[PDB]
């Protein structure tokens, strides 16, 4: 099978680990355990192709910012995650887009914009503003809930599709 | 479940997607012979001069349509000189279920070559793995 | 076994071969804090709508010189929501012995950070792996 | 660690599997079970470097000759094995050297000449003739016994050395 190197990035607490663990283990992590950097290997079937996903779940906390160049070099596609009830996380997205573009020296690195925690009622980031940002970058926008599992497969599978069409 | 002519056509299709010396061959009354690969992923207890050493191997075997999972397991344990209780081991097919690739334990009475033929040559679709409980 | 100033120099050497936010830090009377990675290679029994699904993960942890193997095991089982008996699991160091890379079971009373410091940053020299018996 | 793709080739019955299994499992296979094609993964330390050896143990029987192009394309170094009590196996060595050279399109593919079964008294291939052949090719000659373990590590480790110096 072909292998895909996926990296999950975004501000601390947006649900990067929760999304990853929903894909890997098929359950929701309620606990908030800040990540330093974790990696996963998951075999999947996407549109009839068997794929090995190597998934890097990264730190949103600033103390680990120095690790970014390293993982941005090696990653093939990026899930750029914010939480729809956290305006600051949405503001932080462009910073990730820009650092990836710098490190990889490309303006079309495979990326998906993910608005997570869509199970929550108290939304502060309007879907239209997120759709606008994704359109600006030329990338897909998907809302997910690591809790309900809504959009989780679509987010990762869309990213793999973005990579294999690149 | 299935027709012999069905098996004949299945073998011909299989063989078009495979090298000649690795193809299946039709025999008497819908029996056939052919090849499988089994991935052994075992931890072997070792003594120094506790500790284990990995056995990570893919063994290619020539078998028939009547060769059972039980026969495949015993043959591998003997070939790799594994002395543990054979009933501590199981053969799994790695297959697609629900967008997920899962490992399903095989019945000791199952026929791996039949599974191989039905799946086609691609190990991405079906692979066999031998594991200790 | 060893000197505190020995530990101090060992930490400085360690850190020169590692990124800054991933370095070790000296604390009171020769204690220290630092990072390890544990490779979880587990088979998880699953139900469809028998079968297992792999959990293949490398978890990076911030721990101290007094953190025990017992603590590392329990913390991982809880983090990955593994409900099996914790005494069915063991932590191994993958190390060089006799030109061979072998896995050696750790005592539940051992201190992984100490092992990590002594080995240096290179996971080729020493890696940790969590396995079910 | 860095990975090395090793391929073990030579006439049927020379001890290709026995040599491989001595390295992998640290024991001697007395049984003669002709190989179709088997593969092994073994982590080792060679001169202080940790290496992953992917070892392909190939068929000496002519019926599987069609599989050679495929494994010669993918292999990085070749242990070319004959048995010192089998003159025909020694004559067959040049055929392997030539097919590898053809398939890889190179006259310096990493190779080691291995004279196996050196535990046996009834020798029919003189060591001098084998030394002469290896000198002709510009490769090392090592005598091994899969039975006693004599030379087994040196053969594989020499091959890895040949690859990393290439
Ligand atoms: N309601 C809801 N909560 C979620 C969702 N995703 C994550 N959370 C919750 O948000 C908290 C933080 O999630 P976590 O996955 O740890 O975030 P992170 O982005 O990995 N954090 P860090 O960057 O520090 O590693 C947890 O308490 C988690 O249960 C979601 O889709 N819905
Ligand atoms: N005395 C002795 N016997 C050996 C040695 N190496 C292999 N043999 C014996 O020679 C026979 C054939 O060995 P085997 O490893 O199967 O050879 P092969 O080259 O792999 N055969 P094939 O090409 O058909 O797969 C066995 O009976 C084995 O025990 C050796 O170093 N010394
Ligand atoms: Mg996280
Ligand atoms: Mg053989």
């Amino acid at each position: 099978m072909t292998e895909y190197k996926l990296v999950v990035v975004g501000a601390g607490g947006v649900g990067k680990s929760a999304l990853t663990i929903q894909l890997i283990q098929n359950h929701f992590v309620e606990k908030y355990d800040p990540t330093i950097e974790d990696s996963y290997r998951k075999q999947v079937v996407i549109d009839g192709e068997t794929c090995l996903l190597d998934i890097l779940d990264t730190a949103g906390q600033e103390e680990y910012s120095a690790m970014r160049d390293q993982y941005m070099r090696t990653g093939e596609g990026f899930l750029c995650v914010f939480a729809i009830n956290n305006t600051k996380s949405f503001e932080d997205i462009h910073q990730y887009r820009e650092q990836i573009k710098r490190v990889k020296d490309s303006d079309d690195v495979p990326m998906v914009l993910v608005g997570n925690k869509c199970d929550l009622a108290a939304r502060t980031v309007e879907s239209r503003q997120a759709q606008d940002l994704a359109r600006s970058y030329g990338i897909p926008y998907i809302e997910t809930s690591a809790k309900t599992r809504q959009g989780v497969e679509d987010a990762f599978y869309t990213l793999v599709r973005e990579i294999r069409q690149h | 479940p299935p027709t012999i002519q069905e098996i004949k056509q299945k073998i011909d299709s299989y063989n078009s997607r495979e090298k000649h010396c690795l193809g299946m061959k039709l025999s008497e009354d819908g029996t056939y012979t052919g090849f499988i690969k089994v991935h052994l992923k075992l931890r072997r207890p070792v003594t120094v001069p506790s500790f284990y050493l990995p056995l990570d191997a893919i063994k290619q075997m020539h078998i028939s349509s009547t060769t059972t999972v039980s026969e495949v397991i015993q043959g591998l344990l003997d070939k790799f000189m594994v002395v543990d209780n054979p009933q501590k081991f199981a053969l799994f097919k790695r297959i697609h279920k629900d967008g997920q690739v899962l490992f399903q334990k095989l019945s000791i009475a199952d026929y791996p070559l039949y599974l191989r033929l039905l799946a086609g040559p691609d190990t991405d679709v079906l692979s066999f793995v031998l594991k200790e409980n």
